[PDB]
RNA sequence: GAGUUGAAAAUAAGCAGAGAUCCGGAGAUUCCCGAAUAGGUCAACCUUUCGAACUUCUGCUGAAUCCAUGGGCAGGCAAGAGACAACCUGGCGAACUGAAACAUCUUAGUAGCCAGAGGAAAAGAAAGCAAAAGCGAUUCCCGUAGUAGCGGCGAGCGAAAUGGGAGCAGCCUAAACCGUGAAAACGGGGUUGUGGGAGAGCAAUACAAGCGUCGUGCUGCUAGGCGAAUCAGUGGAGUGCGGAACCCUAGAUGGUGAAAGUCCAGUAGCCGAAAGCAUCACUAGCUUAUGCUCUGACCCGAGUAGCAUGGGGCACGUGGAAUCCCGUGUGAAUCAGCAAGGACCACCUUGCAAGGCUAAAUACUCCUGGGUGACCGAUAGCGAAGUAGUACCGUGAGGGA
RNA sequence: AGUAACGCAAACAUUGGUGAGAAUCCAAUGCCCCGAAAACCUAAGGGUUCCUCCGCAAGGUUCGUCCACGGAGGGUGAGUCAGGGCCUAAGAUCAGGCCGAAAGGCGUAGUCGAUGGACAACAGGUGAAUAUUCCUGUACUACCCCUUGUUGGUCCCGAGG
RNA sequence: GUAGAGAAAAUGCCUCGAGCCAAUGUUCGAGUACCAGGCGCUACGGCGCUGAAGUAACCGAUGCCAUACUCCCAGGAAAAGCUCGAACGACCUUCAACAAAAGGGUACCUGUACCCGAAACCGACACAGGUAGGUAGGUAGAGAAUACCUAGGGGCGCGA
């Protein structure tokens, strides 16, 4: 699924309007990306996918914080 | 350890004897004769509830389905024991 | 005849539940034959109708043998409604409605209202 | 008249007793081709007494504790090994 | 409480007052396919060393750095996996249509499909509404109001506050500091708001509530029983008719040759349970919180509110566009604070977010029980008053007498 | 309207039967037609139509004693033939893995899937319906049982084929 | 054989080494059956007993050697059985396997009827349609055409 982990940031159900209002659909969906972050309790990277917003909070909140906030490690 | 292909409870393996002239003719022809077996049955238990149910050792069970559902096994008693002296015990 | 088959309350039929008993000594109350002692012999408890001896006269007519030999006629007894009998001792000769009692023992019994007989008598 | 035995009945004698019961009803069954027709009156009777015991041996086992799915599989373990005995009757 | 071995009649022997048939509470068995489950599979089958995969628990403990791991192996136990009439919540979400065309809009966030769960669900205890006057968690009905308003100001959509009722119910956590710590973590204090909680003192707190242990006793449910009173003549048959009695806490119903309180099963009233299940009450345990006051200024749900920007829904169609949730990026303060009061700014008034739970009134019917019908009664009523989703038709979905 | 028709231009005729009834059933004798078939098997499909005895209401484009129609009984036997218990192709389903509003999509080892590869039976009898199935004679394959020996195994494995 | 360790894969030497390949062939299977023809029964089927000869020349295959061989380009499925052996791998003559008596015994499920160039299968009909594969006789013929016939089956189900 594109769901983040470390938060429930699904895409967005957004319609585009067009200039003359005519409202097509077009889904719209985080930038969850494909890293791979360094746990340092286990002293090695982890791959991940990680909403950005996510990973501005792990680094402001640490990562083990986040982790048992979604219970995702291993 | 040994199982039966399947368990059918050995007993309920033969159901009734066929009274028809020409099952008549096989008892006095080959020392044959008919049973009438339910549907989950072998050779191993019909040959194995024959030479340990009338103390006669047989030699053939051939078995046939037959076109409405239930199984016909005519079984080929060894030439030693004769088939009409047999079925006489049993009525036939 | 679908119309009128056993009712069946899942798998059976109801027996519906008379007042007369098989061996009774009944007067039938209305019908037809009206004012006629008896003795019931065969009750059929589904439909309450019930058989009391050499009252209703059936001609009926049997087919015997195979050949078309005999076949000589018969003369059966058929049914009449339960609701049309009631009953009579010979010492108080006289219809009667049923009752109940609980005797002095644990039983219970049979008691004609109108007079003081017991219509249950002895177990036999 | 009722069946005041078989709850006296021990483990063995109640079985090989089943056993028995069902080689007397093979005879009966066999009997109805050749027409001895004392059957109606007492066949049902052996096919509705070995249902006593089955029962009987069933409440011995609960009381002792065992779940269906346990003896589900201890009764596989019986019904697969037994050898047809002629009836006693001969 | 007698007769019975299902439908229709024998048939064959049986069983029963040394309770048969039968009616209830609890049990036991419940072949094979089907979540289908030992492995495969054209379902109701074959091969089988007899027994899934997912959690969980107990043990063995890959990889690299014998680290630590996770993964694997095994012996475990037995809990999730399917089903649904309609009602409900969530996700995705059309169109024919109305606008006398049609792209904004309307049908409509309807239909449908997927995903859960319940007998109800969802919502819910105030960062609410109000307006110089007051309210006080939610959810529904009335009514304000087809008003205010929105709207190619077109078709059309259309609130709410005050008012009246149904139903009422409040709690548990996160800090602050204390006792542990193989520095995670658990224990206890702490939870309220014109501001509480971390701080300072007793004359030995009690009443109150909830729950549970198993336990006791009525009340009902699942069998049932007693239960009043009449006959004659008529005519194939009487319950009608003419005559003559009676009962009525019982002229409610179904039958009975033709309609009847007095023929039958019954009904009012009354008695009744092993055992199982219900709605309550009580006897003994935990548990209840603000019994009070005063002077400091610590914490008061961190990448969240804001903002920019793209939207969705709000009765409200980017409009002065508030509140309400979302995608991208920046990204505060906390009480000599912060949010709302329809841009925004001041002053005042209300409420105090980013954690969670919670009964009722409420919508529903494939159904069960009780009753009722200015409802049908054989091309009507269920499509179906007999082997009716049957025969038949289609490869199939499906149609269907 | 008792009107068109009665489903090809192989072709019927007789004697004698059965019967209440014969062009229509049976048996002869004759004529005739197919014969790369209008013959005999067999895969698929059908699914009880096969056989025997009664029946003739409806069916058969006539008739009916007759039927593939109704009723009652009966019938199809494999170590070798076909398939499964062996193998795999196209394809399918795919643990884990990856991807995705949900369902689900892609995908590896595995597992199924034969139309294919491994593998062992022929002749003659019998009989209302079965016969490479039953019987007679002679064969073949697989697993045990017995004897002498060597003690060395079977798998995963690397090769031929 | 040996050289880079079993086994092929590659190297070289060499082998009373010159024959190997396959349908037919012979014998037994079958001193047997089988059989035309005889003599009786008979509700005219049926059975009974007997039962002679059972050999050569021709032609010929759209079976067989046969994935022989030649020629081609467009270059023709896989995996098990089956045969050889290394870490001679867990296990070990107690559970093992081979020459082996080719000696004795045993031998699992499912299909089998009937139609099948069809009146019963698919075209709604007992439809002058369609339906894979197998066998393939005589005369004339180049021939599986055609024409007339064996084997076998039928005379087409309204008639005069």
């Amino acid at each position: 699924r594109r769901i983040c982990p470390f938060t429930g940031k699904k895409s967005n159900k957004a319609n585009r309007v067009s200039h003359s209002n005519h409202k097509t659909k077009r889904l719209q969906f985080v930038n969850l990306q494909y890293k791979r972050v360094w746990w340092e309790a286990g002293k090695r990277f982890v791959k991940l996918r990680l909403s950005t917003k996510a990973l501005k909070t792990i680094e402001k909140n640490g990562l083990d914080a986040v982790a048992k906030k979604a219970g995702i490690d291993l | 350890l040994k199982y039966p292909r399947r368990i059918l409870d050995v007993y309920q393996i033969l159901q009734s004897p066929i009274i028809t002239e020409a099952a008549i003719k096989n008892i006095a022809d080959e020392n044959s004769l008919l049973f009438t077996v339910d549907v989950r049955a072998d050779k191993k238990m019909i040959r194995e509830a024959i030479s340990n149910f009338f103390g006669v050792k047989v030699r053939k069970v051939n078995t046939l389905i037959r076109p409405d559902g239930t199984k016909k096994a005519y079984i080929m008693l060894n030439k030693e024991y004769n088939a009409s002296e047999l079925a006489k015990k049993i009525g036939i | 005849r679908w119309e009128r088959k056993d009712c069946k309350p899942n798998s059976l039929p109801k027996l519906h539940k008379r007042h007369v008993k098989v061996g009774d000594t009944v007067k039938v109350i209305s019908g037809g034959e009206k004012g006629k002692i008896g003795e019931i012999s065969k009750i059929h408890k589904h439909n309450s109708t019930v058989i009391i001896k050499d009252l209703n006269f059936k001609t009926k007519h049997v087919k015997s043998k195979e050949e078309g030999e005999q076949g000589q006629i018969i003369k059966i007894e058929a049914a009449i409604h339960s609701s049309n009998v009631m009953l009579i001792l010979k010492e108080q000769e006289v219809a009667d409605r049923v009752g109940h009692k609980i005797l002095e023992d644990v039983r219970k019994v049979r008691y004609l209202i109108k007079t003081g007989e017991i219509v249950d008598t002895p177990d036999r | 008249d009722e069946l005041k035995e078989l709850r006296t009945k021990t483990n063995e004698q109640l079985n090989e007793e089943i056993l028995q019961l069902k080689g007397e009803l093979f005879m009966l069954r066999l009997q109805r081709s050749a027409r001895e027709n004392f059957k109606p009156s007492d066949f049902g009777r052996m096919r509705k007494r070995v249902a006593r015991m089955l029962t009987v041996k069933r409440e011995r086992e609960i009381e002792q504790g065992v779940g269906k799915r346990l003896s589900r599989k201890l009764d596989k373990a019986w019904k697969r090994s037994i050898v047809v005995r002629p009836p006693p009757s001969l």
